[PDB]
């Protein structure tokens, strides 16, 4: 019983996908709550008001709640996304009085360059068998950012990054924690925190951290 | 010689697509004019089963014992909701009748009628909004809003004038 | 389907962790019409009705609905021992009463470890510097973190939300911002953590120039 008919949700690219030319950023338009009685969905796509035809729509899938869900994916140009072009998904269906339009674009506001600081473990944590390497990334805007770690130039895996947190001056900050065996820290392997953000020169910085 | 009259049942001059509307003529077979072109139909009343936006515009009736009726302007809108009133200009003390009409009369709950951006009246289930006597405080921009199942829908704003 | 709506909110972690404070469960009812505005609250603790709740007078909201609040004081130890609190709301516009239940997050508690981190060498070239308090390995995620120096609270700090770590516990960071002067003079700053799995529900770590 879907009184309101179908709903639409429109998702932006991943930050890393827009910051690296080797990757392909995508805008994702998801129509959910499609009834079995009128399952035909039409997708129109617009960039700054101009229709495009290079979208890729996959056919429907029945859900657990016995409705259909349908996804259309449009790849975007990095420079287009980053220059603030608007992406519009228009979804047509009979169960609606009019077609639903949704629009997304990169977050507005003046870019601010993130400052990256690496912080070694506390003395008090050197008594355990794993230790925490910390990367503080502050003073950035907008909050779209990606953070990775490496050890001696090879990617590390066991790390977690807090969400961006709005700071008192309107920029964001976050922390990233890499957990390493104390052996690897005391042996002197060089760890590095890598930050990708639009306001960085070449969209990329890296800070290093070593015993120490 | 008497000019025929056009009356609408129901009384709303603004409807949504897929509303029904009967336009009756009051004169004396009759002849109907939509956008100044004879249509079709030639029964006493002209009936629209499911309004579309093309059905909008000017209507006139006429019968053998009457002149061409003064025109009536019917408006068809697209949306989930429409604020309807028998008219939009009111003297003081006149009664105000507002209807929050939903597309195809879809069940609508948690309805509010809003004047100048501030919710003025709330009902758990869709109902008409009645102001028994109009004050100058009642002028402004009005619309209605509610939940269609779980979807938060809203109507366009209509201007209400209290003269005076 | 329409009708009023009920939301039931837990105490603040700090209020359950300190004996001098008073924790409270809060039952909020919204979308109460003028036409049927009387709301009855029944309160149950582990299924036994209690009678010490304080119901407030209704208040008209911006959207011309009423909202009405009923507040139940809870004993610290009852909340931390996992008792269930149930608010039951009765109104003429409801077909049958709405019931909501709330209690402390379940799961094995783990003791947070607290580590202060001084500012990066590279940040010392700025007018203001970041003092970091890392709190990790804790469960459940309810926690309070505060800063101070010389016994007085420090205002200019922000704390991340808890993050689920790859071992099932939570961590967060808290960042205090201070003028570089204050750091280089030698003032001691200190990070306070409150969590049910600490001894005395409390611990404290200091941070000073070496
Ligand atoms: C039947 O069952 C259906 C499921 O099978 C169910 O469908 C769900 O309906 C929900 C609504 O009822 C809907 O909820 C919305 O979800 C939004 C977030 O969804 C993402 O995250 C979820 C977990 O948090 C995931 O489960 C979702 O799948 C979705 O996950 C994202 O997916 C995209 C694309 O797949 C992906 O991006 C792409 O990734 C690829 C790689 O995979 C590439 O990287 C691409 O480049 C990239 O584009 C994301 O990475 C992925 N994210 C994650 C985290 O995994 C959520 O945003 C919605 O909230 C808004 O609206 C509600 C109102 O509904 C508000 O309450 C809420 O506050 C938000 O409101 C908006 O806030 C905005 C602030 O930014 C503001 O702008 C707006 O003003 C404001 N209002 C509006 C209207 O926007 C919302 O919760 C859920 O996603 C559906 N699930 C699925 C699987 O589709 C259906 O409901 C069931 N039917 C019935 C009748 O019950
Ligand atoms: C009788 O006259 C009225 C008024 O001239 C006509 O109403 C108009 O109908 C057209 C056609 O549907 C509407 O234009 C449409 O607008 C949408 C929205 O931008 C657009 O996408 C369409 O391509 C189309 O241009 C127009 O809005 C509407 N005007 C008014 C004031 O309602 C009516 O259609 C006429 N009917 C007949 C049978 O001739
Ligand atoms: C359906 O969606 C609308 C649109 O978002 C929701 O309306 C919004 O309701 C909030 C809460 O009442 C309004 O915020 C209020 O603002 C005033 C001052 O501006 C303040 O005094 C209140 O405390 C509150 O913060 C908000 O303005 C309003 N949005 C608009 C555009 O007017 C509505 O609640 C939704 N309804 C349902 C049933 O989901």
């Amino acid at each position: 019983e879907l009184l309101g008919g179908p709903s639409v949700f429109l998702f932006p690219p991943k930050p890393k996908d827009t910051l690296m030319i080797s990757r392909t950023p995508e805008v994702t338009c998801v129509v959910v709550d499609v009834s079995h009685e009128d399952p035909e969905v039409k997708f129109n796509w617009y960039v700054d008001g101009v229709e495009v035809h290079n979208a890729k729509t996959k056919p429907r899938e029945e859900q657990y709640n016995s409705t259909y869900r349908v996804v259309s994916v449009l790849t975007v140009l990095h420079q287009d996304w980053l220059n603030g072009k608007e992406y519009k998904c228009k979804v047509s269906n009979k169960a609606l009085p009019a077609p639903i339009e949704k629009t997304i674009s990169k977050a507005k506001g003046q870019p601010r360059e993130p400052q990256v600081y690496t912080l070694p473990p506390s003395r008090d944590e050197l008594t355990k068998n794993q230790v925490s390497l910390t990367c503080l990334v502050k003073g950035f805007y907008p909050s779209d950012i990606a953070v990775e770690w490496e050890s001696n130039g090879q990617p590390e895996n066991n790390y977690k990054t807090t969400p961006p947190v709005l700071d008192s001056d309107g920029s964001f900050f976050l922390y990233s924690k890499l957990t390493v065996d104390k052996s690897r820290w005391q042996q002197g392997n060089v760890f590095s925190c890598s930050v990708m953000h639009e306001a960085l020169h070449n969209h990329y910085t890296q800070k290093s951290l070593s015993l120490s | 010689l008497p000019k025929a009259v056009v009356f609408l049942e129901p009384q709303w001059y603004s409807v949504l697509e897929k509303d029904s509307v009967t336009l009756k003529c009051q004169g004396a077979s009759t002849q109907w004019f939509h956008n100044e072109s004879l249509i079709s139909s030639q029964a006493s009343s002209y009936f629209i089963d499911a309004a579309t936006v093309q059905d909008s515009g000017e209507y006139r009736c006429q019968t053998q014992l009457s002149t061409l009726s003064d025109p009536v302007q019917l408006e068809v809108h697209i949306g989930w909701l429409l604020l309807q009133a028998p008219r939009w200009v009111f003297k003081e003390e006149d009664p105000i009748h507002l209807r929050c009409h939903s597309w195809k009369n879809t069940a609508l709950h948690k309805v509010t009628y809003l004047q100048n951006g501030k919710d003025r009246k709330y009902f758990h289930h869709n109902s008409d909004f009645h102001i028994p006597k109009a004050t100058l405080k009642d002028s402004g921009s009005y619309f209605c809003r509610g939940l269609v199942g779980s979807k938060n829908v809203s109507s366009e704003t209509v201007q209400i004038t209290i003269t005076q």
